[PDB]
């Protein structure tokens, strides 16, 4: 709810205006650069199913992670900022990323 | 109304 990078983007992007969410990932590189991974590097997702990829290179991302202390409707952000190697989960055609799996 | 994809670039999109 606040003024640190996560707090505002938290609430902008429709993710704490309704609750809190316990840990969110942003990563700062272009739309179609973060579309690219989907034919780079296949791995298997955390859960087993084979439709993840890995990024070849890192990216810029920052962390979010809820403080010990966050209450709805005062969320609160630990703001972590990085430069590690995406891997999403895609589906469809185009062949586009649904969901973030994790960074290394 | 909202698709996966477009759900996922809401969410974790900073371009």
């Amino acid at each position: 709810s606040s003024s640190n990078y996560c707090n505002q983007m938290m609430k902008s992007r429709n993710l704490t205006k309704d609750r809190c969410k316990p840990v969110n990932t942003f990563v700062h590189e272009s739309l179609a650069d973060v579309q690219a991974v989907c034919s780079q590097k296949n791995v298997a997702c955390k859960n087993g199913q084979t439709n993840c990829y890995q990024s070849y290179s890192t990216m810029s991302i920052t962390d979010c992670r809820e403080t010990g202390s966050s209450k709805y409707p005062n969320c609160a952000y630990k703001t972590t900022q990085a430069n590690k190697h995406i891997i999403v989960a895609c589906e469809g055609n185009p062949y586009v990323p649904v969901h973030f799996d994790a960074s290394v | 109304k909202e698709t996966a994809a477009a759900k996922f670039e809401r969410q974790h999109v900073d371009s």
